[PDB]
């Protein structure tokens, strides 16, 4: 699972090296940056249902056709699963903020996603709109410090780009 | 591999929950600089450690360097010195990550079986690992003796606290112990 | 050449990845740590001749036999070259402090060194001794800050270990 | 590959001299946080940039999507989008390192040849690259226009300064110019 | 283990061949040359202690600094192990004389040797000097026939070269 | 692999002793020309041997060449022919070396398991090796019968002695026995 | 081209080795054995036409059907090339005696021979019969020394085996 | 690769005729023991020859160990020592074989263009080879000076004749000259 430290460790192992100067430096960056992304991680943990709800709302508002007969938001099951999905991505982003690398989102969110949505005729635009709404939504210092919002937003764009 | 953080992430995902216990992690952070020192302390002294330990293993059991001994002839001695270095290397990886998975996965997995096939003595390997465990503890605490080191003594010069990083010493030791538990 | 940023870029490229979270964080480490190693690097640059002179002096003092006829410190040419060699290592170390990775020392100092000394019959112990003297020599705050000294000593130990 | 600092060391090694002037380097450190925002701004909007740039190349030259056009059929179009993203990705590496060597060595080397062999048109590629050049500047300065972005407009929210990272804009633009140069 | 016959068998096996003309011929060479190397082999077998003792003596006389505190010939244990080491090399030469190939020397002496001496900080010049002494010591017909001595010397140079 | 001499060396090294008794070694040398003739005798008639031995295995067991038989159809017959030759080849290597290790390490190691997975009938294999063994012995003594050979009879024209290389016949036979032994 | 010396050289080169003890011993084998094989090569050089002629004669007298219309010895051209072929093998054998390895016969005669003879519908039994006659024909010391004849016969049997 | 004998065979096969002249091959055999001494003389002193030749190449051209020099830094010095040894090794192969083809095919072919692409200096390469040519001649004649060897002097102890193997010395030199011709 990719983080600052697993990345320098994997590269060191590939060359049969002990951790050296640049490996310790790298991890000090993870030390430096942890406050910002853990603040984001804690804020997101405390408020994930609300954040996910309003992103979900926004994507259905953008695309009301999803509510039409036989479309992907048309039943109670489907509505519940769509919100769950939005939540999944946000929880995986909470994980990535904790880890300090895209690892959790890479492995449990992005990998396989396009296959899954293809197989089930799930349009990807509503996913992108849910995440884009959440990306444009936060502001500092109301929601979190500016550097914490930077981390939050960076992982949202990373998720967005993975679908784009 | 996992680190201390993705480990907590994995444990949380097992109930599909967010990570809320952010105290141990904050703690991990607050002692981040000490961890880096601890790693620096081992890596910087890795060669002195490895050779002292394998030599220590031999001086306690001359069987290893006699006819039929597993450190005889030269290439076996070289092979053993090599292995000692490999184990120390992965332990230091485990310490830097603050998680044992890289050590379990890339080093220990299938090690006992390998040594069994080769006839590499378990008792002796474990001893060498025990000596490095004692070495690592001393260097992390920055209290190596001149008695064991001589002219090759090294001082790290890290900011001293009273417990001389007792927590990290425990962690580091728990990784060498995973080695020992694996080989026996 | 191995540095913080070249290591994460190479890992990124290998997986076809844009720079992401953990990559930027790593470089923030390089940022936080530069003052230390650049302080050491600056001090080393200004005093490299005196620093290498006394390391060289210390290794010859450990091994006076080097002075006997036919030995590696026995002539004016050999003497100048032995001092030069110590200074080469110290300069590669200054380079490696500037870079914040072992790159310059790996590629221009360590690579091939054992072949060269073996081929010319140059005993390695005087090299290790010069560097060990240098490693034990510094004290903070006298010589530089404690973190600068830490950086300085790690590169010395790194080079020592390459000959050990 | 080299970065900003090991480039300085390569220059010093040409005369076997120590690195004495760290003024340009201290500055690189001083603008460190800017560099990261600049990289973040490009990587974060990479997908929008690539599709917008390739689409722009095509709307200004319809021959690319007509019979015998190099963005016809679907797999040529896909190949092109891929190449535009590859190019941007290596530019982002160079901006992250403060040095063009990763770009020159892993991307541009033999690129003109490859395109020549495949009949990929130089002129159209240059224009795609030119558009990406324009985009990255605006994103580095954090002044993208709603006219070009519509609903996809992104603001990065970095601390604003008067020149809006003009020297980083120039550097990023020099990397794009290298690309164009390798094709000319 | 490399000898005349294992070399040709290995070559034949790699091309899926029965032994043929050139293989029998090679082995005829072993037969013809055996008298000389077996002569040296027997001479060495009967007198290896004395041969190794004086070679060992010559390297310490050459490098008395080895007797200094902390050095490789300084203690009784260290002293026994150095003489032992000189006898190891000579016994592997004895083996190589019997086999008619560098096999025994290659696998049980040279392989790994540089790594061992580097890790233990053992200087290689004294090994080279003991072997050079031995190499320069013999003369024919006094010690054995001229052809026996040529075999004996060639394997000493082989061991010396492997350390240079 | 080892040969007769390095086998002796391996045995001396087990007690880190010089090789003192060169009696068997001196005798090996004295009978060196004989050994070369005995290897020439087998290598020179290998094809006639292989074919005669496989055909004799078959004529004594017609089941091998009926439906369900392991020498049916053509490609199985071909594969068997090849195995007989491969076996003979490694026996000649051993005979030339004066040691079975090359036979052991490169041919017999895991042969049993390989045959068991494919369903190669051990009983029949044994017969083919037996015939080669009888053939080899007769060619080493340079006394093949016209009865078994017909128009394909060969004489080596080596210098005859009383026992007709009895010791080398027993050695050669022991390698064939090892083949058969490796099968269980 | 496989000889005693190229075989040991190729093995040394694969291991990056200077010539060593077992390589020189091997070439001594060539010195020792060359008298016998050069004697055979010289006899063959002087009498190859007569030796080929009778071997050719014997194979046709063995298989008269080859003289039937459409068969491989039925025309003057066919007759001339069949004799020529037998002389080819004998010449390559003469080359292999000179070289002391099967090289010349391997590369210039055996490689491809089955494909050729298959393509042109040339039966191999007459080839084998000509060589078998030649192999049974010689006797020592009438034609050459016993060891020269051993060398001669070994290469004939080598050829025979390659067609069998 | 070819040897002195297969060289004759190739020449003969170019007119599909038997090798008829052997007297010159007989003379090769006659000096066979000599040739083995000549080879032993170079091989046994190879390390001393390479280090001494590369050192002389350097002491005559200091540019090589100064900034920008092709024996600077360490890895370049190590490469050069490696190349001198590789060249010496193929030269001894050629002398063992009595034919240049192994030197031509495995070492010299493409080498000039390899060096031009690297900027390995012709003048210094030639000089290194020149010194090894002078060394080789003296060791084959078994007359090396104390002046050039100091305490490293080695004497081979081979049976002395008046001309001290003049044709082998000339032949050895011709192979070194082949190297010099190839590279300049
Ligand atoms: C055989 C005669 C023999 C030995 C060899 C030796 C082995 C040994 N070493 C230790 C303990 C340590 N070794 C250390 C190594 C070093 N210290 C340094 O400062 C340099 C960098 C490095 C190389 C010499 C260290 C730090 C220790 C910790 C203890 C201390 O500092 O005093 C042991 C003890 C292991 C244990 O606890 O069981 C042994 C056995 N001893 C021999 O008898
Ligand atoms: C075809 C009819 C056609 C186009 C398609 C379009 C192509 C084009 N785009 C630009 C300039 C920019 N595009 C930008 C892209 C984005 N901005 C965002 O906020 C999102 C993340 C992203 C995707 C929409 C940006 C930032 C720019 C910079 C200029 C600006 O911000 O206004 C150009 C101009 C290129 C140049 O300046 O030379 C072109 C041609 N135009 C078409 O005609
Ligand atoms: C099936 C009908 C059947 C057979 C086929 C045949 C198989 C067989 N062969 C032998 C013994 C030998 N065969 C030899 C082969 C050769 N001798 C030559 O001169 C040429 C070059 C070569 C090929 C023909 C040799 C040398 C022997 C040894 C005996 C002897 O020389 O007289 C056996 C006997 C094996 C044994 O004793 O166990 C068998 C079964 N026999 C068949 O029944
Ligand atoms: C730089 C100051 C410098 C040198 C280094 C040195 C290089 C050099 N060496 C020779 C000639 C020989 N060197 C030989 C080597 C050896 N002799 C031995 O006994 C041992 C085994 C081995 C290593 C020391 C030999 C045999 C010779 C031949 C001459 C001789 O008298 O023996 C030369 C001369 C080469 C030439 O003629 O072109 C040089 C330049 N000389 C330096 O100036
Ligand atoms: C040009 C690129 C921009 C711009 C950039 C500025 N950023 C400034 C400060 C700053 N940026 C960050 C985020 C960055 N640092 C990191 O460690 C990581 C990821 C791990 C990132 C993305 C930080 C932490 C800081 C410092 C704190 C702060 O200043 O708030 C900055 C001010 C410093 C300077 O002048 O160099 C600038 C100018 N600003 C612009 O005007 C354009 C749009
Ligand atoms: C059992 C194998 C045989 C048998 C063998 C004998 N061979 C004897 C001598 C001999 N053989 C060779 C040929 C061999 N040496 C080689 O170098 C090569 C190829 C490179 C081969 C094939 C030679 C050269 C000699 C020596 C001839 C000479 O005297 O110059 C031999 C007599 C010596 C002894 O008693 O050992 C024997 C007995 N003889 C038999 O009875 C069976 C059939
Ligand atoms: C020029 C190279 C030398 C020189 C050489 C001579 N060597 C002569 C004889 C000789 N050398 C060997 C050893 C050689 N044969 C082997 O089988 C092996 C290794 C397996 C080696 C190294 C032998 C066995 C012999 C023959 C016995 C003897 O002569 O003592 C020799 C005399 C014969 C001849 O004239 O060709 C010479 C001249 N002599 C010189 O002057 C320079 C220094
Ligand atoms: C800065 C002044 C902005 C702006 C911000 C507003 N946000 C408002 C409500 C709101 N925002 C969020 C998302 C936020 N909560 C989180 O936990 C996280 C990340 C973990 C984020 C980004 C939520 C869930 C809510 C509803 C609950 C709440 O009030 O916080 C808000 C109130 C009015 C509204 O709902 O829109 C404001 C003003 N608005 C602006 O105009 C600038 C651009
Ligand atoms: C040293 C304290 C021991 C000892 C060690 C020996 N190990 C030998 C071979 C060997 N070791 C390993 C494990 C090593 N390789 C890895 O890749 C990793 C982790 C990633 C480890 C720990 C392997 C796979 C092998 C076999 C291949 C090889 O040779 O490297 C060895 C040689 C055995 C032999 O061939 O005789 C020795 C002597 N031996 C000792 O006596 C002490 C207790
Ligand atoms: C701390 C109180 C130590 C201690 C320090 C002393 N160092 C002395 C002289 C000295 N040290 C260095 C190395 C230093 N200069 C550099 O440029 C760099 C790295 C770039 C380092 C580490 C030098 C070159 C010199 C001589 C010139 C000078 O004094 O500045 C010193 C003076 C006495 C002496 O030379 O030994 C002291 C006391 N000494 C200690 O006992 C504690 C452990
Ligand atoms: C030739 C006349 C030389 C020369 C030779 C001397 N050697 C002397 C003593 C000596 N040499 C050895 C080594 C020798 N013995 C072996 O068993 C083997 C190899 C298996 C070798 C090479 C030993 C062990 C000894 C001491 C016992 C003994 O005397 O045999 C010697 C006596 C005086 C002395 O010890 O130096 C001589 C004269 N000396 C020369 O000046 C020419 C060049
Ligand atoms: C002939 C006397 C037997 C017999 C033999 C068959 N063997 C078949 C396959 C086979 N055999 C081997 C072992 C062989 N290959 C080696 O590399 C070596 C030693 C280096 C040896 C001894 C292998 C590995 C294989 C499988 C690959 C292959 O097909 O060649 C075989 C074909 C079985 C099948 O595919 O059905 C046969 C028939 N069969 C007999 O009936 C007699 C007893
Ligand atoms: C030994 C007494 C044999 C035997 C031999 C006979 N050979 C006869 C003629 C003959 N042989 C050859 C082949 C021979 N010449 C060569 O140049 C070479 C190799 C280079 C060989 C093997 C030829 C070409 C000829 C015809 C010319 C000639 O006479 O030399 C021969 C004369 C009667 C006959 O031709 O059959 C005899 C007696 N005959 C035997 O019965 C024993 C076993
Ligand atoms: C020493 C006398 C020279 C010198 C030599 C250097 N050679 C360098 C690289 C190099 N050399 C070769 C040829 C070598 N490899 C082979 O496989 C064979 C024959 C089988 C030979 C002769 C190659 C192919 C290469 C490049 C690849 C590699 O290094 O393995 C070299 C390093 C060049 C660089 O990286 O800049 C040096 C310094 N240099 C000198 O100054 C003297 C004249």
């Amino acid at each position: 699972m990719k983080s600052v430290v697993t990345t320098v460790i994997a590269a060191a192992d590939a060359a049969g090296r002990f951790p050296s100067s640049s490996d310790l430096e790298s991890v000090q960056g993870s030390i430096q940056r942890s406050a910002a992304r853990l603040e984001a991680a804690e804020k997101l943990a405390g408020n994930i249902d609300a954040v996910a709800q309003e992103a979900y709302n926004a994507c259905i508002q953008k695309y009301p056709y999803l509510n039409n007969s036989g479309e992907a938001n048309s039943t109670d099951t489907f509505k519940a699963k769509c919100l769950r999905d939005v939540k999944h991505y946000m929880r995986l982003i909470q994980y990535s903020l904790v880890v300090g690398g895209t690892g959790p989102l890479d492995e449990w969110g992005i990998a396989g996603q396009r296959e899954v949505y293809r197989a089930l005729g799930l349009p990807t635009a509503p996913y992108v709109e849910a995440l884009s709404f959440a990306r444009n939504r936060g502001c500092a210092p109301r929601d979190m410090s500016a550097q914490a919002l930077t981390e939050y937003n960076a992982l949202l764009d990373y998720a967005i780009n993975s679908l784009s | 591999m996992l680190d201390a953080f993705s480990r907590a992430v994995v444990q949380a995902d097992a109930s599909t929950s967010v990570v809320a216990d952010m105290g141990a992690l904050k703690q991990f952070i607050a002692e981040g600089n000490r961890r880096l020192d601890a790693v620096n302390a081992i890596a910087s002294n890795a060669s002195c450690m490895v050779s002292d330990a394998v030599a220590g293993m031999i001086c306690e059991n001359q069987g290893l360097i006699q006819a039929g001994g597993n450190c005889y002839p030269n290439r076996r001695m070289a092979a053993c010195l090599r292995d000692a270095e490999i184990i120390l290397r992965y332990v230091t990886y485990a310490l830097l990550a603050g998680d044992a998975s890289v050590l379990d996965d890339r080093c220990l997995n299938g090690l006992k079986e390998t040594y069994a096939a080769l006839g590499v003595p378990t008792t002796s390997t474990v001893r060498a690992v025990q000596i490095m465990k004692a070495q690592a503890a001393a260097h992390i605490k920055d209290t190596p003796s001149e008695a064991r080191a001589g002219g090759k003594l090294r001082k790290m010069g890290s900011p001293v606290v009273e417990d001389r990083c007792a927590s990290l010493v425990a962690e580091a030791s728990s990784y060498f112990d995973r080695v020992i538990s694996a080989l026996s």
